[PDB]
């Protein structure tokens, strides 16, 4: 992901999701920062895993 | 049910019901599908 305007609040407010955990950052601050070397991983696993 | 906690995002916690950070008290939950089912359209929330 590169050279763009990201609006994470749509993602975390409009919850289609069951897990949303951020790690070295808080979800509230994500619309205030700028980012470097953004990447997205994606796969499918079992529910217990 | 995740969002009823101190310091948490979502839009239950952001648009509907917000706990403070210095919260003293308890939070109790239990599922109620036998009493809250059919097609039930009597439970609104804000978007």
């Amino acid at each position: 992901i590169s050279n763009c305007v990201a609006d994470y609040s749509v993602l975390y407010n409009s919850a289609s999701f069951s897990t949303f955990k951020c790690y070295g950052v808080s979800p509230t601050k994500l619309n205030d920062l700028c980012f470097t070397n953004v990447y997205a991983d994606s796969f499918v696993i079992r529910g217990d895993e | 049910v995740r969002q009823i906690a101190p310091g948490q995002t979502g839009k239950i916690a952001d648009y509907n019901y917000k706990l403070p950070d210095d919260f003293t008290g308890c939070v109790i939950a239990w599922n109620s599908n036998n009493l809250d089912s059919k097609g039930n359209y009597n439970y609104l929330y804000r978007l």
